[PDB]
């Protein structure tokens, strides 16, 4: 009863309730199971295991992650997460709740279906209504014309909008993120020198990649320097005490983004991807969308990518047009926030499929109701 | 060729052995085991007497164990010596394994998909400090097993003691984002292989001991393919086991250990630290090769050297890859099982061009200096040795 | 004597002899390029790569045909197919004897020196002309008179008629061609479900394109049937595994033409364009039309097309309009048949202009005869 406020999305849960404007707790949508027997079975520790209590015993486990079209789900032991991350972290079960959802465009069909078969048949969830995440940005910060390009760990997307209408024919799915980066980013340094690494290791190369590097600014020129010279290095120390001299690659991998052809790819670079999709977006706005973007999502405090896309976009921009590129504050976190914000709506409480409508239209609400 | 057939040569330098020769002899016309040591204490006792020798590299290294300090200072049959390697190098050059001078003279060899080539080009550079030649070459280890036959397209693979690899291919390109290996084999597989033999009170030590199973692995192993049929009859029958005499007279009585120390491969997880193994590997490499690719991959995929002249796995290989296939893909269908082409990919050969891959480009290539990297270009300082 | 006759257009480039009454030989009009590695060069092979050597070699190319709205943009390409067109295709010279050549109306129009140029230039028949392709078309149906569809490949028109003078405002030459449905059909296997996009899956989204799919013919309740009884979907093999049975799509994707807009599309249906060009016509000159309905082009072989079509058309149409149809064997190429009819006619002797004319005149001899 009452309603209840969060981040879902693949990387980071960010939980949190109706009428704050932060995530309660931000942690991982890790779970698994002991690939490596538990022998003494009630050893201090347990049979199976989430999140940061995972991470912290992580290696007797195997543990996992779930999207790819077409590649990869798991549907079910998505429970194994959610009951204990409902009747202990929202400490309630949303078999009680009216309810907020999210979701992305171009699932297969049966995703709804499985998502709601879930919520109701299996979660008991009395009524709730989904919504595409961008809006709650979008909440926070009121923007009439813009394209949302954006990454999180686990997915992409381009957003254009003009003044209601996000527009259906141009708003894009794509599933690379800031996952994809850590597995190249692993391939190379043993180069370096570090001949001792894998899955339980590229951990922490989720991790540097984010705490210290950045997009670089001019990589050929970067690189011009690096083939000659040392004085880049932030270094790291390893985990009790080897300092890994680093620093110079701390922007390296950044250039595969502009250039997926680094990795072979049949896709040319994310601004020129981006430029392409612009002749799939709207032919007039062409004029008003460089004057028309400011920051919100997980990734958006990241260093060197906002001068190099203003940049790269001013590379590519016509004359007449005015290349505004911003970035606020909490930026990563408006999407969490402004579901606190549509939270506060009643008619947004009228939207909700009740599970009474996923029996009266029998199941076959959900393709033709929610957001 | 368009010159003598002295003056050039080919080598493999592999980490069972080393086998090489003038280039385009018949085998790699020398093969010795990889050994090398220089003396310390084996006897405890009053006997030998002997004189003769102190140092010894590979095939004059075999009798000796403990009398030498024997070494392979390594990670992955990677070497992290520079210089011992220089004594096998100066011993080599006599009839000894090759009856060669290097200045005068040109050399084909190869080097690992990263390799941290800065020790490469160190020991490139000492090589012309001493060895000189006026030219060389080296290519990508794997690259070099197409060559007898101009092949383009599948995996290529390879397993022996020491490492195993997995070069997804085509049109000659290995997709390198996309590239795999694996960082071992029997090695490792023998020393959690003798740790089933302590248990059965063959508690013998290794240090003396642990390249016995060398012997027999490499004279007599073997695979079955019937396999989860022989694990039903092997406890219920019990009969099927084995035995040998450790030729110092001793025979030890062994299992199914013979060939289910592979069992590892498949599930690496038998050592506790953890795998779905090389077969699921194997899924996952053509689960991301292509529609055709992957198609053409039931008779268009390749393998290498005399860790492949292996009897019944590559039988259970196909038993077991019409299964995830069918069980996971066509999650039921079936009808087109045989109907997959499906005819093997390991001939007799794979015994010889451990050497004889490279000796094929040698035959169209020692007039080329379009091949030949150079002395010269190390002596440039000169960003690599390569035309 | 002859005067080499071809289907020079979209999809396959398709030339014989005239007397020939088909092309003598056919190829994609494809370019092929290694766009990414193979890398055992030496091998003795291209950069780029014509249309059966495109097809027999994207076991390592990536491929596309450089045609902007239907309209060539690289003819330094482009040429190495035309000289493929006699290393490889008619073999005896463009120097050697005449040869036909068309185009379709109002254009970038100084494509035309490139062109002409080239066509002298480079390959120098001795005499050559640029003409409109519907003539032919209609000279394979026994006709000067009536009105005439391209629905090719990479362009369509309608074209109504006037024994060899226009019915010139109402020449609906379109955008559209039988390439884009493949737009949205590669679209429909997301919330279908899977893993597919390239450009050789664009390709693939081609073959039931060709084949089981059809002009759906009642579409609101095909759907609602095909909805209600996916019996209404039939199998097809897919190579890759994520294998089907399909058919809603099956018409929806040839449905959508006449059904476009919800996506933000500013779309019209398909036959009210087409009696738009009857709108443009007059009742002193339309049975004229309905009296000679003549199929031409490559989707003109189709299920449902001629049927729809004709329920459509006699919904739009007047009394007095007998939509009579004329959908012959190998309507897809009365312009190759209607070309060796026109090439046979020897006043063509006539209209060349030759390299002298086009040197003398300059090329801009045969632009200006707008009426």
């Amino acid at each position: 009863t009452t309603a209840l406020v969060c981040d879902n999305g693949s990387g980071l849960v960010k939980a949190g309730f109706a009428g704050d404007d932060a995530p309660r707790a931000v942690f991982p949508s890790i779970v698994g199971r002991p690939r490596h027997q538990g022998v003494m079975v009630g050893m201090g520790q347990k049979d199976s295991y989430v999140g940061d209590e995972a991470q912290s015993k992580r290696g007797i486990l195997t543990l996992k992650y779930p999207i790819e079209h077409g590649i990869i789900t798991n549907w079910d032991d998505m429970e194994k997460i959610w009951h204990h991350t409902f009747y202990n972290e929202l400490r309630v079960a949303p078999e009680e709740h009216p309810t907020l959802l999210t979701e992305a465009p171009l699932n297969p069909k049966a995703n709804r279906e499985k998502m709601t078969q879930i919520m109701f048949e299996t979660f008991n969830v009395p009524a709730m209504y989904v919504a595409i995440q961008a809006v709650l940005s979008l909440y926070a910060s009121g923007r009439t014309t813009g394209i949302v390009l954006d990454s999180g760990d686990g997915v992409t997307h381009n957003v254009p909008i003009y003044e209601g209408y996000a527009l259906p024919h141009a708003i894009m799915r794509l599933d690379l993120a800031g996952r994809d980066l850590t597995d190249y980013l692993m391939k190379i340094l043993t180069e370096r020198g570090y001949s001792f690494v894998t899955t339980a290791e590229r951990e922490i190369v989720r991790d540097i990649k984010e705490k210290l590097c950045y997009v670089a600014l001019d990589f050929e020129n970067e690189m011009a320097t690096a083939a000659s010279s040392s004085s880049l290095e932030k270094s790291y120390e390893l985990p009790d005490g080897q300092v890994i001299t680093i620093g110079n690659e701390r922007f390296r991998c950044p250039e595969t983004l502009f250039q997926p052809s680094f990795i072979g790819m049949e896709s040319a670079g994310i601004h020129e991807t981006t430029y392409n999709s612009i002749m799939k977006c709207d032919i007039d706005i062409r004029k008003d969308l460089y004057a028309n973007n400011v920051m919100s999502g997980g990734t958006t405090m990241y260093p060197g990518i906002a001068d190099r896309m203003q940049k790269e976009i001013t590379a590519l921009a016509p004359s007449t047009m005015k290349i505004k590129i911003i970035a606020p504050p909490e930026r990563k976190y408006s999407v969490w926030i402004g579901g606190s914000i549509l939270a506060s709506l009643s008619t947004f409480q009228q939207m909700w499929i009740t599970k009474q409508e996923y029996d009266e239209a029998g199941p076959s609400i959900v393709h033709r109701k929610c957001f | 060729m368009d010159s003598q057939g002295r003056k050039v040569v080919v080598c493999d330098n592999g980490t069972g052995f080393v086998k090489c020769g003038y280039a385009g002899s018949n085998f790699p016309e020398h093969i010795f085991p990889a050994l090398v040591g220089r003396p310390i204490i084996r006897s405890t006792t009053k006997v030998g007497n002997i004189e003769i020798k102190d140092l010894m590299v590979g095939d004059e290294a075999s009798e000796l164990r403990s009398m030498l300090e024997v070494n392979y200072p390594m990670e992955n049959g990677i070497v992290r010596n520079w210089d011992d390697m220089k004594h096998l190098w100066d011993y080599t050059f006599g009839p000894e394994k090759l009856n060669i001078d290097t200045r005068n003279c040109k050399i084909l060899l190869t080097e690992p998909p990263m390799n941290p080539t800065k020790n490469r080009e160190k020991i490139v550079e000492v090589m012309f400090e001493t060895y000189q030649f006026s030219g060389v070459y080296v290519a990508i280890q794997a690259v070099l097993t197409l060559y007898a036959q101009g092949l383009l397209t599948g995996v290529v693979v390879d397993s022996g003691d020491g490492v195993t690899h997995i070069c997804p291919v085509y049109e000659g390109f290995s997709l390198p984002h996309l590239t795999r290996r694996l960082d071992i084999a029997g090695r490792d597989i023998t020393r959690y292989l003798i740790k089933l033999l302590l248990l059965r009170g063959y508690a013998f030590n290794h240090s003396a001991d642990f390249e016995t199973v060398r012997m027999i692995k490499e004279k007599l192993c073997y695979v079955g393919y019937n396999i989860e049929q022989e694990q039903k009859l092997a406890l219920e029958t019990t009969v099927l086991v084995e035995s040998y005499t450790l030729p110092d007279g001793r025979i030890i009585k062994v299992g199914g250990e013979r060939f289910e120390a592979p069992e590892a491969l498949f599930q690496p997880h038998l050592i506790n630290v953890e795998g779905v193994g090389v077969a699921e590997l194997l899924f996952n490499t053509i689960q991301a090769a292509d529609i055709d690719t992957r198609s053409e991959f039931y008779k268009h995929i390749v393998l290498s050297g005399g860790s492949t002249m292996y009897p019944g796995l590559p039988s259970r290989l196909e038993r077991e890859l019409k299964q995830l296939y069918l069980e996971r893909v066509l999650k039921g269908d079936v009808e087109k099982l045989s109907k997959f082409k499906i005819r093997i990919e390991d001939p007799p050969r794979r015994k010889h061009m451990v050497f004889l891959g490279g000796a094929v480009l040698a035959d169209i290539m020692k007039d080329k200096d379009n091949f030949w990297m150079t002395r010269q270009e190390y002596q440039e300082k000169g960003v690599r040795v390569l035309e």
